[PDB]
RNA sequence: AUUUGACCUCAAAUCAGGUAGGACUACGCGCUGAACUCAAUAAGCGCAGGAAAAGAAAAUAACCAUGAUUCCCUCAGUAACGGUGAAGCGGGAAAAGCUCAAAUUUGAAAUCUGGCAACAUUUCUUUUGUUGUCCGAGUUGUAAUUUCAA
RNA sequence: AUUGGAUAUGCCAUAUAAAGCGCUUUCGAAGAGUCGAGUUGUUUGCAGCUCUAAAUGGGUGGUCAUCUAA
């Protein structure tokens, strides 16, 4: 084994933005928490919103 | 003509007149160490091949004496420097 | 013989470091010096302003500030470098007429503003050259009105005449010193 | 100042003067060691501005080394190598024989206090500069390893440089 | 005759005070250098440091000109040579400039090591200096001014 | 317990001086067996050897431009 092995993978930054976007939009989804494994069973709302 | 071709191509623009650099001057001749030269001329004398291009000259054959000065020099712009000064020479001799 | 590059993270971090020990070093003054706008030598670039390496004597003199002094309060000199344009000459020296006109110079012994200094100093903070200093770049020609006699004129035409000039430039060039 | 005067006349190496006393001080020399003490500069123009000064800590040795690498540079370290306790400065050509080349080279002595207290010399104390005449710092050894400003004048070739991102 | 004193050269001292060796070697600078372009490699030899080396143009350019060195991306696998293989420009990291010889202080060697005696000071009773006095170095040039940007 | 740099404060210093800037009615010293040429050797650069320079001269780039080596 080598050092200079491919370690690290270069990504677009739109791909990159894409995907984070994705993300935010998968989160503010009730259903894909529940896949996810996340007991909000009894959260208020999703989005969850809280004041400064 | 403010062009991109031509025999002044380029831009235009004001020329300013630059001040003099000093390091442009190296080679001028001082009257000080012009004035040395002449004192170790005077003492030491001049080289052998110098005594030859004496007898070569004052013998008048230029050609053969300018060939032996650039074989031994060795570039031809320094055989005729050295001729114009050992001629110098010579007329201050007579 | 391999070059990894496993280390980037860490000069870069460590470059910011130093960065940061300068500037806690030598607070007071700004951690660039100032920089004249200069114009690359070539014809591809020609028609950029970047950053040179410091001002000439002649832009210190007509600036008004002498050359040995001009070290001490942070404006770097390169004695290589010569005006062949007052266009270069008076751009360097506005940035340093800028640069004078914002500076202040804290006084020595703290005794009196000896000549050049500042009066009130409380107001001292690290700031960069580049905000109250912005390099620009060449002025980008703005919309002008149709020229009658540039119209009339028909371009290319000429360059290739004065091409066709240069090219020959040699053969009448003869032809003129081998007839006279 | 006569320094002129000598600089001049050095210039002239084939005139009758300089002829006469160059083989007379080079049998000198001969009969005179291979290396030895030179209490005082055969060219003081040259040591001037070679950059010694006639104060207590500068040494002069001369030295005679056979024709036939460059030979300045091998007088120097040889010199270096026979005096240890000194910094080789610099060395010159003082002259030459159908086969024996001479030079003298100018030495400093780093423990001395006339030397450590002088500002325009102290550089030659620091430990950077211990056998600059083995490791190619003087004028004839960074003439001959070709060190110089211009295009005229290894290793980022053998390499093969793999960034993290690529 | 010859005795006395100088200068020059060269010696001797278990003279006073210092310094060099050897080791490490990853990185650094040189010398040298094969064989199966290999490779200015490995081996051999010399020499340093915390970095070394290089460095303030006897530099690029042919432009509206750039402006010490080093490193990185690019130039570019291009020019070039017959597989080898750059550099200028451009973008960055970092920036800092200088010192001598060459000219008379001639109304004044103004310069400096060492010995002796005090005064001190310390990472330190372990360090580094100051003054006075003597001898010496030094006019075959030590100080101050000048380094071409002038 | 050390220090590194600044601030406030006290005491010595000796300026009968030194330095920067604009003008010249002035002069402007600048590195030699070194550059360079021929030849042999090493990967233009370097070295050995024959020979050996100049002072608006010398080096570099295609009369001009740029630098000022030893």
């Amino acid at each position: 084994t080598k050092t200079w092995r491919k370690w690290h993978v270069k990504v677009n930054q739109n791909e990159k933005r894409y995907a984070i976007a994705s993300a935010v939009a998968a989160s503010g989804v009730p259903s894909l928490l529940l896949a996810r494994g996340h007991r909000i069973e009894e959260i208020p709302e999703v989005p969850l919103v809280v004041d400064d | 003509p403010g062009l991109v071709v031509g025999l002044n191509k380029g831009k235009t623009l004001t020329k300013r007149q630059l001040p003099e650099r000093p390091s442009r001057r190296k080679g001028h001749l001082s009257k000080r160490t012009a004035f040395v030269r002449s004192i170790v001329r005077e003492v030491a004398g001049f080289a052998p091949y110098e005594r030859r291009v004496m007898e070569l000259i004052r013998n008048s054959q230029d050609k053969r004496a300018r060939k032996l000065a650039k074989k031994r020099l060795g570039t031809l712009k320094r055989a005729k420097g050295k001729i114009e000064e050992l001629t110098s020479v010579i007329q201050s001799s007579r | 013989y391999v070059k990894t590059w496993f280390n980037q993270p860490g000069r870069k971090l460590r470059r910011r470091q130093a960065r940061q020990t300068k500037a806690a070093k030598i607070a007071p003054r700004p951690v660039e010096a100032i920089r004249p706008a200069v114009k690359p030598p070539t014809i591809r670039y020609n028609m950029k302003v970047r950053a040179g390496r410091g001002f000439t004597l002649e832009e210190l003199k007509a600036a008004g500030v002498s050359r040995r002094v001009a070290s001490t309060i942070g404006i770097p000199v390169d004695h290589r470098r010569r005006n062949r344009s007052e266009e270069s000459l008076q751009r360097n020296v506005e940035r340093i007429k800028v640069y004078l006109a914002h500076l202040i110079v804290f006084p020595r012994k703290a005794g009196q503003p000896k000549k050049g200094d500042a009066t009130d100093v409380s107001g001292a903070e690290q700031t960069d050259v580049a905000a109250v200093l912005p390099i620009t770049q060449e002025a980008v020609e703005e919309a002008k009105p149709i020229t009658e006699e540039a119209k009339n004129f028909n371009a290319f035409s000429t360059l290739s005449n004065e091409r066709a000039y240069a090219r020959y430039a040699g053969a009448r060039a003869a032809f003129q010193k081998k007839r006279a | 100042g006569a320094y002129k005067y000598l600089e001049e006349l050095a210039k002239k190496k084939q005139s009758d003067v300089n002829l006469f006393l160059s083989r007379v001080r080079a049998w000198e020399y001969r009969q005179m060691n291979v290396i030895h003490r030179a209490s005082r500069p055969s060219r003081p123009d040259k040591a001037r501005r070679l950059g010694y000064k006639a104060k207590q800590g500068y040494v002069i040795y001369r030295i005679r080394v056979r024709r036939g690498r460059s030979a300045r540079c091998t007088a120097e370290e040889r010199v270096g190598r026979y005096c240890s306790n000194l910094r080789v400065l610099n060395s010159y050509w003082v002259n030459q024989d159908a086969t024996y080349k001479f030079f003298e080279v100018i030495l400093v002595d780093p423990s001395h206090k006339a030397i450590r207290r002088d500002p325009r010399i102290n550089w030659i104390v620091n430990p950077v500069h211990k056998h600059r005449e083995s490791r190619g710092l003087t004028s004839i050894g960074k003439k001959s390893r070709g060190i110089g400003k211009g295009h005229r004048f290894w290793l980022r070739h053998n390499t093969l440089s793999l960034r993290r991102y690529r």
